[PDB]
């Protein structure tokens, strides 16, 4: 498809740099954005949110990190604002401010949150609707040999691995095609263990997968390998 | 970038300004939009955010929205500055500039062509320009036409001409996808003639005007919630298109009624007058 090569010119626009923690960042570090990461999925799963929510967050997270350094005290607001700004863009009740400052114990304030919304807007220069995952899952779904039936539960394991991925380093690396194909292979691969009979997607899905993305099928293979190592722990 | 200005480009007010790294010209339009308890409007956010998200396409006949920046803020007040590549000329300035007789009918053509690429691929992304006007359909060196000022109504929102306007929006009856299709019915006869179609001081001057040429809609037509009733305008009968626009061949003329239709829903849209056999 056309649009399909328009989404994958998207995404290298909206690609964040994979050595902010040491070019960018002087305090913030990852274990800090898995615990903000953690945090934000947790208030998107008790608030009930679409489900793009949250890797569309981590998204403005990653590509605000490789512009601006940030105070490791004001890495919770930043995760808090980027929730915020990915609910009004994905949702159609968003998230308010002092619903998102409650989750933060009312440590900030919603006051705090506007300012870093204008800070957050512009330094992504208003690239709001951002390509996620969950975009290029569904475009592999359509072109995958699968009845509807086996379309709904890959993609539910799909965007849980995706969910997964975003709280990991490997979300700033991998363009969301790449997260969305790897996450759409392990899933394949798991299903296909439980049911051997059924999924037969699996065969040579990277390769399939690596056609529609232009990549190389070993950094599709990586990719999918590192997603599984993560489900272990 | 921090574009410094060159000149004014005119009027809510645009300015031309140079980029200091490309070099490039620019055009920055500033909005203001409310400051409320839940900081920047959902609409502002997701009408930019889509806007910028239509640049992937990278659509010949549209202008590009290269850099947004929140500039000021205040308690009850945002300030939006969007910026765009600059276009030297608008239509009307293109227009005004040919000299006697007037555009080739294959110039014409090939306007009216790029103009419906352009208005097509908005219709896909779900935006309807609403104010389409040859001051908004900008010129380029080359003769490329590109759309511009559109997707903006929500913030905008929050004095101008009547002559493009469709009869929907002036009788206040569905707003709707067909309205800019009704404008380019006007801007298509404008290139023949050299002059507005129809020019209305009022809401209810521009529908006598646009009944002139049309004639008066049978009560079937009529929809069914009106600000101004039908027995408010005289029996005027259909006037043929020949008589007020000149040199069009006959298929032209019908490709120019399928737009100047009054019921949108007959009206023609912007993929199927591409089609036409004119085209
Ligand atoms: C002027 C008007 C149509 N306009 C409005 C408003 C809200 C006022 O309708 N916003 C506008 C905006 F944001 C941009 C432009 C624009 N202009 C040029 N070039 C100018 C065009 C006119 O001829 C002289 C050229 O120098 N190039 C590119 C762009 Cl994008 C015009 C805008």
């Amino acid at each position: 498809d056309r649009v399909l090569r328009a989404m994958l010119k998207a995404e290298e626009t909206c690609a964040p740099s994979v050595s902010y923690f040491k070019c960018v960042q002087k305090e913030v570090l990852p274990s800090m954005r898995k615990i903000v990461a953690t945090w934000m999925l947790e208030v998107c799963e008790e608030q009930k949110c679409e489900e793009e929510v949250f890797p569309l967050a981590m998204n403005y997270l990653d590509r605000f990190l490789s512009l601006e350094p940030v105070k490791k005290s004001r890495l919770q607001l930043l995760g808090a604002t980027c929730m915020f700004v990915a609910s009004k863009m994905k949702e159609t009740i968003p998230l308010t401010a002092e619903k998102l400052c409650i989750y933060t114990d009312n440590s900030i304030r919603p006051e705090e949150l506007l300012q870093m919304e204008l800070l957050l807007v512009n330094k992504l220069k208003w690239n709001l609707a951002a390509m996620t995952p969950h975009d290029f899952i569904e475009h592999f779904l359509s072109k995958m040999p699968e009845a509807e039936e086996n379309k709904q539960i890959i993609r539910k394991h799909a965007q849980t691995f995706v969910a997964l991925c975003a709280t990991d380093v490997k979300f700033i690396s991998n363009p969301p095609s790449m997260v969305a194909a790897g996450s759409v292979v392990a899933a394949v691969q798991g299903l296909n263990l439980r049911s051997p009979n059924n999924f037969l997607s699996y065969y040579r899905l990277t390769r399939f997968l690596s056609r529609v993305i232009k990549c190389d099928p070993d950094c599709l293979r990586a990719c999918q390998e590192q997603i599984e190592a993560l489900l272990e722990s | 970038s921090r574009y410094e200005p060159v000149a004014e480009i005119g009027v809510g007010t645009v300015y031309k300004a140079r980029d200091p790294h490309s070099g490039h010209f620019v055009a920055l339009k500033s909005v203001r939009v409310p400051n409320g308890e839940e900081g920047l409007p959902i609409s502002t956010v997701r009408e930019v955010a889509l806007l910028r998200r239509l640049e992937a396409f990278e659509h010949p006949n549209v202008v590009r929205l290269m850099d947004v920046c929140a500039t000021s803020r205040t308690d009850r007040e945002i300030k939006v500055t969007l910026v765009f590549e600059h276009v030297d000329q608008d239509l009307r300035t293109y227009l005004d500039k040919a000299p006697p007789p007037g555009l080739p009918a294959e110039t014409i053509k090939d306007l009216m062509r790029q103009f419906l690429r352009g208005l097509d691929f908005l219709h896909a992304n779900c935006i309807v320009h609403r104010d389409l006007k040859p001051e908004n359909i900008l010129v380029t060196s080359g003769g490329t036409v590109k759309l511009a000022d559109f997707g903006l109504a929500r913030i905008y929102s929050y004095v101008v001409t009547l002559w493009y306007r469709a009869p929907e929006v002036l009788l206040q009856s569905t707003y709707a996808t067909p309205v800019d299709m009704w404008s380019v019915g006007c801007i298509f006869a404008e290139m023949f003639r050299r002059k507005p179609l129809f020019c209305g001081n009022s809401e209810a001057d521009q529908l006598g005007k646009i009944f002139d040429l049309i004639g008066l809609p049978p009560e079937d037509d009529w929809p069914r919630d009106v600000s101004l009733p039908r027995g408010a305008f005289p029996p005027r009968g259909p006037r043929p298109v020949q008589s007020v626009v000149p040199e069009m061949e006959e298929s032209g003329a019908q490709l120019l009624l399928e737009m100047l239709t009054f019921n949108p829903h007959k009206r023609i849209s912007a993929f199927r007058a591409l089609q036409h056999s004119y085209l």
